[PDB]
C-alpha cells in the first residue's frame, strides 16, 4: 500500500553512499594506484652496499667466536672446504655467539614468499652497511640458502636457536638442541629435537590453543619443506589452489598447515585479521603457539650453532 | 490522477544507471591494477648490489695467481702450498706483472690495533675490494704465506705522513716463524728506501743500549697478553699493542694512530711512546698518517722482465 | 592454522 | 490503466545486487591495499628508496560499518 | 722506544 515512499525515504540512503563510498574508495583506486607507480619509479635504480669482507673467518660461525670474532656482523664462514665460501651473518652477543643466522625478520624489503631455488640458494640482503663503518654490522632479512643450510646441520650436533620480538617489546625465545635439515633429495625433511622453549613448541608439539585432529595437522617436525612450485605439505587435496604453501605466504616445513610461519608475508604492527590476507588464512610471520593465528611480528630470526 | 507522476521519482532508474558504471569500472579497473603490481613485486626481488667481490682465479700466492692472468688488485682466495681454509687476501698488482700481498695498512683508526694474541695469530681487522680500510691479515696466516717451500719473500714497509711525502723500506729473505718459535721475524737486511732503517736499532740517547733492545730482527712477537720481548715484561701492553716487541721500539705500524700525527708525554698512557713512530723516518712523536706493508717473491726487486 |  | 509498482520493485531490488556486489568492493581493497602496501615493503631490500606512507583501516573498517546497515526493504 |  504505502511502501511508496521507500521510493523517497529508504533510497534516499541509499544511492547516498552506493554513490559516497563507491568514490570515497574511488579515491583509494587512486593513491593505491600511483604509490604503485610512485616506488615503482624509486625501483628504476637498485639498491646498493659495500661489505667490505673482514679479515677474519673460519668453518661456522663458533670457530670464528673462536678466533677473535667478538663482533656481530657480515663474515665469510667456510663450512666443509669441499664448497664455496658463502658470506653469513653471526651472532656473538647473545648466547655465547657462534651464531650463524639462517633467516631474519625486521621489516620488509624482502618478499620471502618464493619458490623452489631461491629457497634452496637464498635470496635478501644478508647485511648492510652500519651506515657509518665499512663492513656491515647491522642484518638484513634473508634466507641463507636451504642446500647451504641442509649441510650446516650435517656437521654432526646442529642445535638452532628461534627468536622473536612482538611490537610492544615483550620477546621469547624457542629452541631444539637437536635439529637436522635432511638433503633436497630428501625434498629436505625437517627433523627437530631436544626441544626446550619459552615460546612454545609449535613446530613438533603442533599448536596448542587447539585439539587432536585439528592439531597434530600443525607439526612441521618430520615435514617436507615446500613452496609455491613444490606441493610437499601435508594438505592431501587434488584442488591445487589449495596448498598450505600457495596460502600462508612462503616456504615452509608445511604440514596441514602451521602452528608457526616465519617467512610469512610481512605483517605491520602484529595484529591483523583474514579479512586483509590475500588468501583469508593466517599468511605472515605467525607463530601460533605464542601470538596466536592472527599476530604477525616485528622480528623472527633463526641462528644455529654446533655441539 | 497526477500521482502517476511518480513516473518522475523514477529517476533512479539513472540515479543508480550512471552510478552502477561507477562500480563496473573499478572491478575492471583492478584487472589492470593487477598487472600493475605483478610487475613491481618481479622487480623487488633481488637484493642490494654489493661492491666488494672476489675473483676466480687462485693459487699459491698473490703472485702465482697474478701469474696465470690477472690485473686487478682487489681480492682473491689463495692456498698456501701447504695449508688449509684457503684464506683471502687484499693483493695489489701493479703493470710490469707482479702481485704483492699486504699483511697490514693503515689510514683512518678504524679497525683497534690493541687486539689479543689469538686475534694478532688468526689475523683480524676487515679487508676490502679496494684497499682503504685498516686491517692486520694476522700473524698465522702470514706464515703459512712465507714459509711455503720457502722461496725467499720479502718486506715492504710505505709511510707516508700529515705533510705530503712517503717512503719505503726493503727486507730480503722474508719470514715469519711458526706459532711455535711463537711469531718472531727472520729477516737478513735493509735494502733500500728513504724511508729509513729502524729494524736495526736506533739510540734514543738515554743510553747506548737505547739501541741494543729498540732492534725489531730477531724479536718475537709481544701481543698485550703473551710477551716474548726482552724487557722486564710485556713492552707492549705498556703502551699498549701487539708488535714484536723488545726493550722496547723504535717504529710502530701496529700502534696508536694519533690524529694530527705528533703527540706528547700527555696521551702517553703509562707514560711512555706507543705512537706511530718511527726514528729512521720521524721522532719518536711524529705519528705516521699512512702506513702499509705489504711481501712479495724476491726475485722482483731487479725484475727486469 | 590447521586446515578444516 | 493499471499504475506499476512492479517496475519499483524490480529497481529496488535491482539494488539489493550492488549491495552484495559493493560489500566486495569494499574487501577486493580492503586486502589490495594490502598486497601492495606489503610489496611496497619488499623493495627495499632490492630497489632504491623506498616510500614511508599509510593506510588507515578505521576508514574502510568504517566506511564498512555504516554500509552493513544499509539494509531492509520489502 | 728505550725504557728505564
Ligand atoms: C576443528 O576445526 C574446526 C574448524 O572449523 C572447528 O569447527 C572444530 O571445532 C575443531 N575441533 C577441534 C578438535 O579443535
Ligand atoms: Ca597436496
Ligand atoms: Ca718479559
Amino acid at each position: 500500500l504505502y511502501i511508496d515512499e521507500t521510493v523517497n525515504s529508504n533510497i534516499p540512503t541509499n544511492l547516498r553512499v552506493l554513490r559516497s563510498i563507491l568514490e570515497n574508495l574511488r579515491s583509494k583506486i587512486q593513491k593505491l594506484e600511483s604509490d604503485v607507480s610512485a616506488q615503482m619509479e624509486y625501483c628504476r635504480t637498485p639498491c646498493t652496499v659495500s661489505c667490505n669482507i673482514p679479515v677474519v673467518s673460519g668453518k661456522e660461525c663458533e670457530e670464528i667466536i673462536r678466533k677473535g670474532g667478538e663482533t656481530s656482523e657480515m663474515y665469510l664462514i667456510q663450512p666443509d672446504s669441499s664448497v664455496k665460501p658463502y658470506r653469513v651473518y653471526c651472532d656473538m652477543n647473545t648466547e655465547n655467539g657462534g651464531w650463524t643466522v639462517i633467516q631474519n625478520r625486521q621489516d620488509g624489503s624482502v618478499d620471502f614468499g618464493r619458490k623452489w631455488d631461491p629457497y634452496k640458494q637464498g635470496f635478501g640482503n644478508v647485511a648492510t652497511n652500519t651506515d657509518g663503518k665499512n663492513y656491515c654490522g647491522l642484518p638484513g632479512e634473508y634466507w641463507l640458502g636451504n642446500d647451504k643450510i641442509s649441510q650446516l646441520t650435517r656437521m654432526g650436533p646442529t642445535e638452532l636457536l628461534i627468536e622473536m620480538e612482538d611490537w610492544k617489546g615483550d620477546k621469547v625465545k624457542a629452541h631444539y638442541g637437536g635439529f637436522t635439515v635432511q638433503n633436497e633429495a630428501n625434498k629436505y625433511q625437517i627433523s627437530v629435537n631436544k626441544y626446550r622453549g619459552t615460546a612454545g613448541n609449535a613446530l613438533m608439539d603442533g599448536a596448542s590453543q587447539l585439539m587432536g585432529e585439528n592439531r597434530t595437522m600443525t607439526i612441521h617436525n618430520g615435514m617436507f619443506f615446500s613452496t609455491y612450485d613444490r606441493d610437499n605439505d601435508g594438505w592431501l587435496t587434488s584442488d591445487p589452489r589449495k596448498q598450505c604453501s600457495k596460502e600462508d605466504g612462503g616456504g615452509w616445513w608445511y604440514n596441514r598447515c602451521h602452528a608457526a610461519n616465519p617467512n610469512g608475508r610481512y605483517y605491520w604492527g602484529g595484529q591483523y585479521t583474514w579479512d586483509m590476507a590475500k588468501h583469508g588464512t593466517d599468511d605472515g610471520v605467525v607463530w601460533m603457539n605464542w601470538k596466536g593465528s592472527w599476530y604477525s611480528m616485528r622480528k623472527m630470526s633463526m641462528k644455529i650453532r654446533p655441539f | 490522477e497526477i500521482m502517476k507522476y511518480e513516473a518522475s521519482i523514477l529517476t533512479h532508474d539513472s540515479s543508480i544507471r550512471y552510478l552502477q558504471e561507477i562500480y563496473n569500472s573499478n572491478n575492471q579497473k583492478i584487472v589492470n591494477l593487477k598487472e600493475k603490481v605483478a610487475q613491481l613485486e618481479a622487480q623487488c626481488q633481488e637484493p642490494c648490489k654489493d661492491t666488494v667481490q672476489i675473483h676466480d682465479i687462485t693459487g699459491k700466492d698473490c703472485q702465482d695467481i697474478a701469474n696465470k692472468g690477472a690485473k686487478q688488485s682487489g681480492l682473491y682466495f689463495i692456498k698456501p702450498l701447504k695449508a688449509n681454509q684457503q684464506f683471502l687476501v687484499y693483493c695489489e698488482i701493479d703493470g710490469s706483472g707482479n702481485g704483492w700481498t699486504v699483511f697490514q695498512k693503515r689510514l683512518d683508526g678504524s679497525v683497534d690495533f690493541k687486539k689479543n694474541w689469538i686475534q694478532y695469530k688468526e689475523g683480524f681487522g676487515h679487508l676490502s675490494p679496494t684497499g682503504t680500510t685498516e686491517f692486520w691479515l694476522g700473524n698465522e696466516k702470514i706464515h703459512l704465506i712465507s714459509t711455503q717451500s720457502a722461496i725467499p719473500y720479502a718486506l715492504r714497509v710505505e709511510l707516508e705522513d700529515w705533510n705530503g711525502r712517503t717512503s719505503t723500506a726493503d727486507y730480503a729473505m722474508f719470514k715469519v716463524g711458526p706459532e711455535a718459535d711463537k711469531y718472531r721475524l727472520t729477516y737478513a737486511y735493509f735494502a733500500g728506501g728513504d724511508a729509513g732503517d729502524a729494524f736495526d736499532g736506533f739510540d734514543f740517547g738515554d743510553d747506548p743500549s737505547d739501541k741494543f733492545f729498540t732492534s725489531h730482527n730477531g724479536m718475537q712477537f709481544s701481543t698485550w697478553d703473551n710477551d716474548n720481548d726482552k724487557f722486564e715484561g710485556n713492552c707492549a701492553e705498556q703502551d699498549g699493542s701487539g708488535w714484536w716487541m723488545n726493550k722496547c721500539h723504535a717504529g710502530h705500524l701496529n700502534g696508536v694512530y694519533y690524529q694530527g700525527g705528533t703527540y706528547s708525554k700527555a696521551s702517553t698512557p703509562n707514560g711512555y711512546d706507543n705512537g706511530i713512530i718511527w726514528a729512521t723516518w720521524k721522532t719518536r712523536w711524529y705519528s705516521m698518517k699512512k702506513t702499509t706493508m705489504k711481501i712479495i717473491p724476491f726475485n722482483r726487486l731487479t725484475i727486469g722482465e | 592454522g590447521p586446515r578444516p | 490503466i493499471e499504475v506499476l509498482k512492479r517496475k519499483v520493485i524490480e529497481k529496488v531490488q535491482h539494488i539489493q545486487l550492488l549491495q552484495k556486489n559493493v560489500r566486495a568492493q569494499l574487501v577486493d581493497m580492503k586486502r589490495l591495499e594490502v598486497d601492495i602496501d606489503i610489496k611496497i615493503r619488499s623493495c627495499r631490500g632490492s630497489c632504491s628508496r623506498a616510500l614511508a606512507r599509510e593506510v588507515d583501516l578505521k576508514d574502510y573498517e568504517d566506511q564498512q560499518k555504516q554500509l552493513e546497515q544499509v539494509i531492509a526493504k520489502d
